[PDB]
């Protein structure tokens, strides 16, 4: 008289916190609760009331034949740090599994537009051993943190949490037994560019702009020597930035500004020497005090395509 | 600025619906909480929203008798108070959480309202 | 007096990511799954269907005499982080071992 | 990048079709292509695309093992073998290319859509 239909599992995910982004590894940490509910065969409980079984005691019930399927985080890195866990067994057959978890999760993250980047933090959940003929997800609900003021937070959550329930078919695996039910949660976020605009981009602009002042010096010697102090100032600034900003395998927006600075100061050095060593006149072409910042900003504009 | 209303006199066992109008820079009603202060006693917490979605924090004397709700459209919160008893007589204030790390601490609230009196016989 | 042939083990390895290179230590992290499949002793299973034995229930089957040989990563530095693991036990004696690893 | 769908047409309930999407332009591989559909009045919804790990494929919940995604990286094409059709499947089946992000199931992470192929089940 068995029931061979798939077991419908309802899932709720409570996300406490997302943090600890690691840019090079493209990972992030998630702390929260996972709640899974399904209906089994009815049972007798003490006093015909719901029965609570915590932590180690859960293992005793699995040994007695209680079915408690393992649900794997597909995109977790290593074994997640599972805290308290609990089962609730109802007389009518309901079974609810609840667990606190902390894990590091991976996803495709693109930081090229840093510090103005947007990211999709994703949770992917799937049964470890049971295909969708035995265990299928029926619904997914996600509850996040109530935010007071976002100006203090590194990331700003734009929009409600998106969810999906799909099927994953594996070729490497009877017919119709190679398909697993998967839940996908997505939290869209946008970085807080404030800190990076005032402490990094703005001071770097004043530096590059300040380097354009070499054209206002009234001597070749003064123009060429001060340029070297400017160059030294961009290099000293590249260290300050690299020491704080995240490591990546590609350049960001700030990295390109720094390169633009190197190019500006190097270009000015070639112009200072050409003007002075092409003729014997020089001071008049050095009156490019306006032409240089425009050419930089001009190129600076076509870089934004 | 915050303004309370909905207080008054009620018979032991009756109900009241306090209202707190919020005006100004307030992105969400989550920051708002209810307090009460009887004559001679200190201002004690009553209710505010919980950190995680779906949760609400209530003082231990509430015992399920009060219910905090919010109308983000009108940018407001309501304290539905039932099964009132003489012990609940006090001035009920509405506050706005201005930082800190304690939802239940009056020290972390500013912009208090004038308060609205609740009196139970 | 005739010896038994060796047990053949088919292996499938699934590599999710290779990251965390440490140049000085000449190491790197690898996250994936490993599947090993062999034929052992025939056995009875509920309804004669393939049986799924997960995680700590595997050790109960070992104590009662199920053979599960230890496969070692020769070039793993330290004990690898094992997540979920699973045995699929068939009546005909087949065993499929599936485990998540990070090392 | 330019995509062009093909293979649509009319069929009765329980029939079969084989859609084809030809990619022309700068594409790193066909892994980035995914099938979507949009019936009149309904949103454009995900149908299928390759999985992150080799040998895996992501299918919408309504597929129920009926459709099967395949690819010819040489010819730079992906195929969708649709079987056991039903009236509910009538829609315009587009072909998108994942433009980034980590939600293969999200149309917002796809672009370079084609003109679409109409499929109708009676
Ligand atoms: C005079 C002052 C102005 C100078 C400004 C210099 C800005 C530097 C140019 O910026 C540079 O652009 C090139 C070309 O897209 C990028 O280069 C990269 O492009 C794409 C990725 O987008 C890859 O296919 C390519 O192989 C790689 O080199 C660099 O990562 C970026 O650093």
């Amino acid at each position: 008289p068995v029931d061979a239909r798939p077991v419908d599992v309802s899932v709720s995910i409570f996300i406490n916190k997302i943090y600890g982004v690691n840019t090079l590894e493209q990972t992030y940490k998630v702390d929260g609760y996972i709640v899974a509910q399904w209906t089994g065969k009815p049972r007798k409980t003490p006093g015909d009331k719901p029965l609570i079984v915590e932590n180690t005691q859960i293992e005793r019930w699995i040994n007695n034949g209680l079915w408690v399927p393992a649900l794997e985080f597909i995109n977790v890195v290593g074994s997640p740090d599972t805290g308290n866990k609990r089962l609730m067994l109802f007389p009518d057959g309901r079974v609810i599994y609840n667990a606190r978890f902390l894990g590091s999760f991976s996803n495709d993250m693109d930081f090229r537009l840093f510090p103005f980047d947007r990211q999709q933090f994703v949770l992917e959940l799937e049964p470890f051993s049971y295909n969708n003929q035995q265990l299928r997800f029926s619904d997914i609900q996600v509850y996040t943190e109530n935010i007071d003021n976002e100006e203090i937070d590194e990331w700003w959550i734009r929009g409600k949490a998106s969810t999906h329930i799909s099927d994953i078919r594996y070729d490497h695996l009877q017919p119709n037994q190679n398909e697993f039910s998967r839940i996908t949660v997505r939290i869209d976020a946008v970085r807080n560019p404030s800190y990076y605009l005032w402490s990094f981009i703005l001071p770097l602009g004043l530096i590059i702009a300040a380097s354009w002042s070499v054209f206002w010096l009234e001597s070749f010697s003064e123009r060429l020597q001060t340029s070297f102090t400017c160059m030294l100032t961009v290099v000293a600034y590249a260290f300050y930035t690299s020491n704080i900003l995240p490591r990546l395998p590609y350049t960001t927006v700030i990295d390109q500004m720094i390169i633009a600075g190197y190019g500006s100061i190097f270009a000015a050095i070639l112009l200072i020497i050409f003007a002075h060593h092409r003729q014997a006149d020089d001071l008049l072409i050095q009156r490019s005090r306006l032409a240089f910042p425009l050419g930089f900003l001009a190129i600076g504009s076509v870089l934004v395509i | 600025q915050l303004q309370e209303s909905g207080g008054g006199l009620v018979q032991a066992g009756g109900s009241l619906r306090l209202s707190c109008a919020a005006s100004g820079r307030i992105f969400s009603t989550n920051v708002m909480g209810w307090f009460r202060q009887a004559p001679g006693k200190e201002r004690e917490f009553v209710a505010t929203v919980g950190r995680i979605g779906g949760s609400t924090v209530y003082a231990d004397f509430v015992k399920g008798r009060f219910t905090l709700s919010r109308d983000n459209a009108k940018n407001m919160v309501y304290l539905q108070m039932n099964s009132l008893k003489p012990e609940d007589t006090a001035v009920y204030y509405c506050g706005a959480r201005i930082g800190g790390s304690d939802r239940l601490a009056p020290e972390n609230y500013g912009y208090w309202g004038q308060g609205t009196q609740v009196t139970v016989s | 007096p005739v010896d038994a042939r060796p047990v053949d083990v088919s292996v499938s390895i699934f590599i999710n990511k290779i990251y965390g290179v440490n140049t000085l230590e000449q190491t790197y992290k690898v996250d994936g799954y490993i599947v090993a499949q062999w034929t052992g002793k025939p056995r009875k299973t509920p309804g004669d269907k393939p049986l799924i034995v997960e995680n700590t229930q595997i050790e109960r089957w070992i104590n009662n005499g199920l053979w599960v040989p230890a496969l070692e990563f020769i070039n793993v530095v330290g004990s690898p982080d094992t997540g979920n693991k699973r045995l699929m036990l068939f009546p005909d004696g087949r065993v499929i071992y599936n485990a998540r690893f990070l090392g």
